[PDB]
């Protein structure tokens, strides 16, 4: 299969603050990489598609960046409701994998 | 509401019900052996064909789908778009409202009870009206095909058409594609209208379909999908093929949404829903639930047939076996890319790796501990890997271990690591010169071959005496032969000691006389043949010396002499004309030398003198003489029963095997001779005569009386 | 107004086969397929398997193929989630993912929870 | 052996009110018609 | 190590029925290696088997020896008949009636 | 493919003066009749 290993496994933050998340894969990926925001007792909500094209619905405050074994996740303006986990999500080809979640906790 | 995409009804009469809801039917329909009233007037189009077989009660199709308008029939059962078979109860064909079917033919048989069959006028409905199937029904003359309307000419006939005996059939004028009573339909329409040319009100689009719209081809952000409507570029993102362990979503192709990519096409990385075009012959990457496929037998390397990509490992443990070098090289042959590691242990019936010819990659995902990608291990008659100077390899990352190989000389895997860019990659204990080339013969002496002697089936050919490199040596030889039809041969081409597969082997002791020189007669050999001869000596050491020597011979290629040809193969013979015979043959069997020409003959056979003695005012029977639905059951029956788990002419053919025989008796029997030469022939003669007997045309006319 | 709702939490033995729903609402249910996301823990999210809505075909997940089972109802609007011998590992929360295809999940379900209880 | 219309009235002997079964063109009639099948295999080819 | 077993209907088996190295005549052969926890034995799990038939198997030890000492030894086991469990009966075959 | 009184008139007409040669029951309808046979193989049946 393929693996992703998402950096900061946790990241205290406060908000107004401008942080970035990294998810690294092992196999070349060039996109297919998709952000996902899981509050506590929640569902995950997607954040971005692709790596980079956004969706209609999530604030302007989160932008996806990279290509191929390296993704970045930054979060310009971290607010009160964008305290969570994180995940990544590959998709080039099966199964479709993971990441180990990056905890987004307050400083 | 679209279903589909494939309607299955059987058994159950009440399990119809699930066409309540559909308007078009996705995918073909089967109504099957069925065994009260249920009506459908939702349904208009079926997209594939139409199957009815054994439903008992139905009397007439109206009862059920008295709006079905087209069957497009876009994958038809057996090159048909509506199979009415075996229908009892069965009265009349009560689809009143079908108007055109766009493809296939139809097949109606075996309805004992149906009628009003010669009242539709099917041309007007599809178009290959030839190939319909119309047998084995009601008889018309045994019917009574009455109407309650409009008619025309139907084969050489003119007469009413109606559909029942209460509906006729309804037909267009000819000013028009009509509604329900004269006003012409849109051109992008097709059968009924709910409203005069309007693109959305249509019972049914030709074409395509797409947002209530008969669409001539798909918008941009379109695809086409089975055949009548168009959907969008998340759709076939959703759709998935077959279950399968390799089974994937749909591909867009030409603006068209297919299930797979077509011949010639494979898909692209990442963005897997294009297909890119392979130009070579597109890879069979076969992908394994197992991490390593251990191979230790011929049955077990089967599942690697065909493959040009191995996802995963390779494990070579092939003890005992059949023919394995020929074998193996047919499933493993066309494997170009293993991603992982391959290892052979224990594989003693390999005497080489050549079967694994077009192996070209070995990448290294996962390596055996120690990080090696290329593990050989006891291989008691490995004599050569498949690392000869005309092949390529390349081990991405990864080291080489080798042990415990006796057969295999150490120089050969040295030559290995040349090509396959890992030379100092080992360490000092993976290659070692103790348990390997053990009782290898590395650096051997040359037998020098020195007469040949060559007939039609029989070649003497004598090397010179070898003197071993040790007095005590016993010598013997061993002559190594068989067919070639072209000179790339290598030495190794069999399995083990008993790889039978190629060489015939003869073992000479070396003659008693110091005088005669060693040699070897071949008997029974094919004429004008290229025979690859060369003899390998056995030495036998008393003193064990591990400086083994021993000798071998080059290759040496010896075709035998020519000989007269084989006879013709399979004479035919027509006539398509008076005075005329054209005959065909297949060359012979046994050319023995190069084809040439051919020589065929003719003879005029005599008339029958028995013939022009007896009275035939007086015989009953006078001699004359000559010139020159089951299938279909089965493969429905395959489809829907699934089980639960005178003087000689003569003239020489220079190159064809076909000829024509001209100014000849019109009804006269012919021998015809047919010999086959070759480039030897002027002095050994051509060969033998494949005869056969024909008579030509009747002269037209020729036989009436020629005056008053 | 696209919504898809799974079933209750539920608390079994192990050894004993389950399934969760997942109706569907808001959107047309034969254009999408259905993601199934297994969550034993906060950490690991393990995809189990997409189901078509529209043939009803499946891929289902190697690590999952032998546990799990996939199965629609177009009329219902339902998907079903089989899981049979059920073992404490398999204690978890499952997400219906569906309004999407078959490389992004753009809608969750709420999730069910599984629990094998000695 | 049973072959043609004389094998699917054997079928819809033994299935009878069961039914038949449905969910490479190696089919009933290389088994029963090309070869004798007893009527254990027949069976085999209704529902459940 | 190397597992032979094969099918034998009665007990007269000699452990030669092959040819060369490629004599595929009768023992079928698996090579099994040597556990790495030492405390686990090494073993064999033998799958497709005829219900109610005596299997006849023996393990033969696989001797790499570095040092190559002609006082050979190698490891050799008993020829051990085991037969398997029975099951379900075959259907019985062509039943005719008159 | 020529079998029986079928078979013995053309074996007559290819021989015809010529006569018949004679001196395991593979014969003639085992080559000529089970298989198609040509002409060339008929008249090795044939006297000198
Ligand atoms: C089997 O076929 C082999 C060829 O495939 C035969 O080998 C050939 O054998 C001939 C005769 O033994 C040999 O000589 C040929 O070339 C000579 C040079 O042109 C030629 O001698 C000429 O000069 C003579 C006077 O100087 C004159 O009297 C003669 O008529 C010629 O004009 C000789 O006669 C013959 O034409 C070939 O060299 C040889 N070929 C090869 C490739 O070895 C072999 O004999 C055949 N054996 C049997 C048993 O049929
Ligand atoms: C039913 O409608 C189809 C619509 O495609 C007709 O198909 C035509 O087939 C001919 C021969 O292949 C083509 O040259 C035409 O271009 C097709 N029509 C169109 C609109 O593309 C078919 O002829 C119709 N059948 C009847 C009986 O009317
Ligand atoms: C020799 O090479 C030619 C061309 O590649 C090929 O047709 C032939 O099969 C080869 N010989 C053998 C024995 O495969
Ligand atoms: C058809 O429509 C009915 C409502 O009349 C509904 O109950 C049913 O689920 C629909 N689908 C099928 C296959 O019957
Ligand atoms: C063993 O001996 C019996 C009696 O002689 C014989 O029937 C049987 O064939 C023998 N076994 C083998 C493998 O030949």
């Amino acid at each position: 299969d393929i693996v992703l290993t998402q950096s900061p496994a946790t990241l205290s933050v406060t908000p107004g603050d401008s942080v970035s998340l990294s998810c690294r894969a092992s196999q070349t990926i060039s996109n297919n990489l998709h952000w996902y925001q899981q509050k506590s007792h929640e569902s995950p909500r997607l954040l971005i598609k692709y790596a980079s094209q956004s969706i209609s619905g999530i604030p302007s405050r989160f932008s996806g960046s990279g290509s191929g074994t390296d993704f970045t996740l930054s979060i310009n303006s971290v607010e009160t409701e964008d305290f969570g986990m994180y995940f990544c999500q590959q998709s080039n080809s099966w199964p479709r994998t993971f990441g180990a979640g990056t905890k987004l906790e307050l400083k | 509401e679209i279903c589909g995409p494939g309607i299955d009804i059987r058994n159950d009469y009440q399990q119809l019900k699930r066409l309540e809801n559909c308007t078009v039917i996705e995918g073909y329909l089967h109504i099957l052996l069925i065994s009260r009233s249920y009506r459908f007037p939702k349904l208009t189009v079926i997209t594939e064909y139409l199957l009815l077989f054994r439903v008992a009660g139905l009397e007439s199709l109206g009862d059920l789908f008295p709006n079905l308008t087209v069957i497009r029939g876009w994958k038809l059962f057996y090159n048909y778009a509506l199979v009415i078979f075996e229908m009892t109860n069965l009265k009349d064909i009560g689809l009143y409202n079908l108007r055109n079917i766009t493809r296939g033919a139809i097949r109606i048989e075996k309805n004992a009870d149906l009628c009003y069959l010669s009242t539709v006028d099917w041309s007007l409905i599809l178009d290959a009206v030839s190939n319909n199937y119309i047998v084995g029904n009601k008889p018309p003359k045994e019917c009574g095909d009455l109407c309650p309307c409009e008619k025309t000419t139907i084969n050489n006939e003119y007469n009413y058409r109606c559909w029942t005996t209460n509906r006729c059939q309804k037909m267009c004028p000819s000013t028009c594609a009509c509604t329900e009573n004269n006003e012409c339909c849109h051109p992008e329409c097709l059968g009924s209208c709910s409203a005069p040319d309007n693109d959305t009100a249509c019972v049914a689009c030709r074409h395509y379909y797409y947002a209530g719209v008969c669409v001539p081809a798909c918008p941009p952000n379109t695809y086409r999908f089975e055949g009548w409507r168009c959907v969008d570029r998340d759709f076939c993102a959703n759709i998935l093929s077959a279950e399968s362990s390799d089974s994937e979503g749909f591909v867009i192709h030409d603006g068209e949404c297919m299930q797979e990519c077509p011949s010639g096409f494979i898909r692209n990385g990442s963005q897997s829903m294009y297909c890119i075009p392979c130009e070579g012959p597109c890879p069979k990457v076969c992908e394994e639930e197992k991490k390593t496929k251990t191979i230790d037998s011929v049955t077990s390397a089967q599942m690697l047939q065909g493959c040009t990509i191995f996802k995963g490992n390779l494990l070579i443990n092939i003890r005992r076996g059949n023919n394995i070098a020929s074998e193996l090289e047919n499933f493993m042959g066309l494997i170009e890319v293993v991603t992982g590691y391959v290892k052979i242990r224990h594989s003693h019936a390999l005497v080489s790796l050549s079967f694994l010819k077009n192996l070209r990659l070995i990448l290294g995902e996962e390596q055996l501990e120690g990080n090696y990608s290329f593990y050989v291990l006891d291989n008691q008659n490995l004599q050569q890997l498949w690392d000869w100077d005309h092949r390529n390899l390349t081990i991405k990352a990864g080291k080489m271990y080798f042990a415990f190989n006796p057969k295999l000389c150490v120089s050969e895997i040295y030559r290995m690591e040349e090509v396959t860019g890992t030379k100092g990659r080992q360490s000092k204990g993976d290659i070692n010169t103790r348990n390997n080339g053990e009782r290898a013969s590395c650096e051997s002496d040359v037998l020098h071959f020195t007469s040949t002697t060559t007939s039609k089936n029989r070649i003497i050919i004598t090397w010179h005496r070898y003197r071993p490199p040790d007095y005590r040596d016993l010598i013997s030889f061993t002559v190594y032969y068989k067919e070639a039809p072209f000179k790339n041969v290598t030495e190794y081409d069999g399995q083990d000691a008993c790889g039978s597969n190629s060489w015939n082997m003869v073992d000479v002791d070396l003659p008693p006389n110091k005088d005669v020189e060693p040699g070897i007669l071949l008997h029974g050999l094919k004429p004008w043949t290229q025979y690859a001869v060369y003899v390998k000596a056995v030495t036998l050491t008393m003193v064990e010396n591990d400086h083994i020597r021993g000798a071998k011979s080059e290759i040496l290629y010896i075709r035998t002499n020519a000989s007269v040809p084989s006879i013709p193969l399979d004479v035919l013979s027509a006539s398509n004309s008076s005075s005329q015979l054209i005959v065909k043959w297949n060359p012979p069997s046994l050319p023995n030398g190069n084809l040439s020409y051919y020589i065929v003959r003719w003879q005029r056979q005599p008339q029958d003198g028995y013939l022009y003695r007896h009275n035939y005012c007086s015989k009953d029977k006078i001699p004359i003489r000559k010139y020159a639905r089951k299938v279909f059951e089965n493969f429905l029956h395959n489809s829907i029963f699934v089980p639960r788990p005178y003087p000689f002419f003569e003239s020489r053919v220079d190159n064809k095997e076909r000829t024509v025989i001209s100014n000849l008796r019109p009804f006269t029997l012919y021998r015809i001779d047919i010999h086959s030469c070759n480039h030897e022939a002027e002095k050994l003669g051509c060969s033998a005569s494949n005869f056969v007997f024909a008579r030509t045309m009747p002269a037209e006319g020729a036989d009436d009386i020629p005056g008053p | 107004q696209v919504q898809l709702q799974q079933s209750g939490p539920d608390v079994v033995r192990p050894g004993v086969s389950v399934k969760i729903s997942c109706k569907g609402s808001g959107y047309t249910f034969t254009d999408y397929a259905i993601h199934w996301v297994k969550q034993s823990h906060a950490k690991s999210l393990e995809w189990i398997g997409v189901i078509s809505t529209y043939n009803g075909n499946t891929k289902y997940n190697q690590k999952f193929k032998g546990k799990a089972a996939i199965t629609v109802d177009k009329s219902s609007s339902t998907a079903y989630l089989e899981l049979a011998r059920l073992t404490s590992e398999d204690s978890a929360i499952y997400y219906c993912a569906s309004y999407g295809d078959l490389y992004v999940m753009d809608y969750w379900g709420q999730g069910t929870s599984v629990t094998v209880s000695s | 052996t049973l072959c043609g219309a004389e094998l699917v009235d054997a079928l819809q002997f033994v299935c009878g009110d069961r039914g038949f079964y449905f969910n490479p063109q190696t089919g009933i009639v290389d088994e029963c018609c090309f070869r004798s099948c007893d009527l254990r295999r027949l069976e085999m080819y209704c529902a459940p």
